[PDB]
């Protein structure tokens, strides 16, 4: 089996992309986020706090034919910025794109914090990173992609995403139309549930290639590119008027500014983020101060290769039997 | 916002 859907941004900037998903029979149709950072498939749904959705469509498990409680399985995650849901699981029909699980972990929120309340345009999330960091308890849950892979013509997912655009999550083949030149194959380390292998390294603009190997993660529900502080720093200061600003929280820059690509090497291979994908808008309105797109990782503990570097490639996630990465420009 | 997706 395959499987193929259409991501879209949920705003002019990229900040995160939603895909249809279907959930039970007859089909509710929620527009998920897909995050390759993390393993847990949770829903607003009609148990969340009524006080907590704001314009979030929600999944009934009363109205689904084949809904069942996961009797006694409970749920509670936290992402990197702290924000967090919690609630109780179901399982159910789940289908994307075409390709369907059946008995897939529907994790329903009872409760979720501010930040996703305040955000109409996702409706949960679906995790692809590895089975792992699923937060069920007591008995840990396997993600869609793990749970479709055994019926998948090839155990892969893709993740082309547009910049400004529309872009596609393909599931179980590698569509060989949508990249130019190679797809370069990478490997990945699992040991903390991700998506984990090293960049070779990088350069600024037409600058010289500096080969330095930099450990992160692909995280498709990461809006930016998060780096070492050297160097984030040795790109800004490439642009006229850069700066790291406590207040703002990271690097601002002139809206008047032009940016220099930023490129980052994987093995041999070599992917260029333009510049233009690297701005990030008006830090509030009316403001003549943008904010940066690539920033450092340091309060982090990890570098995290999230919208804006993934972006810029046709990305192979590989869930072989030993797992590795492939990216291609596009 | 800017998202941040599990530490």
């Amino acid at each position: 089996s395959t499987g193929s859907a259409t991501t879209t941004p949920i705003d002019s900037l990229d900040d995160a992309y939603i895909t249809p998903v279907q959930i039970g029979t007859p089909a509710q149709t929620l527009n998920l986020d897909f995050d390759t950072g993390s393993s847990d498939l949770w829903v607003f749904s009609s148990e969340t706090t009524a006080s907590e959705v704001d314009g979030q469509t929600i999944y009934t498990p009363s109205k689904s034919t084949t809904a069942k409680l996961l009797s006694g399985a409970t749920w509670s995650i936290s992402y990197g910025d702290g924000s967090s849901s919690s609630g109780d699981v179901y399982t159910d029909t789940v289908s994307v794109g075409g390709l369907t699980v059946t008995g897939q972990a529907v994790e329903s929120a009872k409760k979720v914090s501010s930040s996703f309340t305040e955000d109409s345009t996702i409706d949960g999330l679906l995790g692809l990173a590895f089975s792992t960091l699923n937060t069920v308890s007591p008995t840990q849950q396997k993600t869609f992609f793990d749970n479709a892979k055994a019926s998948l013509d090839s155990p892969v997912f893709t993740a082309d995403l547009g910049y400004h655009a529309p872009g596609t999550y393909n599931f179980g083949f590698i569509d060989t139309t949508a990249y130019t030149g190679s797809i370069t194959y990478t490997a990945v380390s699992t040991k903390q549930g991700f998506w984990e292998w090293t960049s070779t390294g990088y350069a600024v603009g037409s600058g010289t290639f500096k080969s330095t190997s930099i450990d992160g993660i692909a995280d498709t529900g990461t809006t930016l590119l998060y780096l070492p502080a050297t160097v984030v720093s040795a790109y800004w200061a490439q642009v006229s008027g850069a700066k790291s600003s406590s207040s703002v929280g990271g690097y601002v820059f002139p809206c008047s500014a032009t940016l220099p690509s930023f490129t980052f090497g994987v093995g041999s291979a070599r992917i260029v983020i333009p510049g233009d994908y690297i701005d990030f808008g008006p830090i509030s309105t009316g403001s003549s101060s943008c904010f940066g797109g690539i920033q450092s990782s340091a309060g982090i503990g990890i570098n995290i290769f999230g919208d804006v570097a993934l972006k810029a490639a046709f990305v192979v996630f590989n869930g072989a039997t030993t797992p590795t990465l492939g990216f291609a420009s596009k | 916002s800017l998202f941040h997706x599990t530490p």
